[PDB]
């Protein structure tokens, strides 16, 4: 199956939703946050 | 006109351990020092 | 040549809970520490 853009908490949720960036997957300390692998949305805002 | 099925995965209550742990983005996002913030027990995503 | 009508909705006063508290734009402002501050009781917006 493939991994979806989630996240730990909103804090993590933000960034990703401020740079756009839900390819590069980060991680805080124990927090972490899962890049996406197919950009859907970006794919849906282009038709 | 046909159907796809993607099938999706993503974890929640994955801990990382402490004792190797690190940050990147430390200027981007500071959390407040809850241990409810210092563990994972839920998982934000976003929907359609 | 008509008319539209867009209804708006917005908060004030909504406590968001300190325990899972955070921020982003931690480089960009910086508050003086302050409970009226450090609560939400107004709610400011542009006009027309």
């Amino acid at each position: 199956a493939l991994p979806l853009h989630c996240s730990s908490n909103q804090a993590l949720l933000e960034s990703r939703s401020k740079t756009g960036n839900t390819q590069i997957s980060e991680t805080h300390y124990c927090n972490y946050a899962i890049g996406e692998t197919i950009p859907l949305q970006l794919i849906i805002e282009s038709s | 006109e046909q159907s796809l099925q993607l099938t999706f995965f993503f974890p929640l209550g994955i801990y990382i351990p402490t004792e190797t742990g690190f940050s990147t983005m430390e200027t981007r996002v500071k959390l407040n020092d809850t241990m409810e913030n210092n563990l994972p027990t839920s998982v934000f995503f976003h929907n359609k």
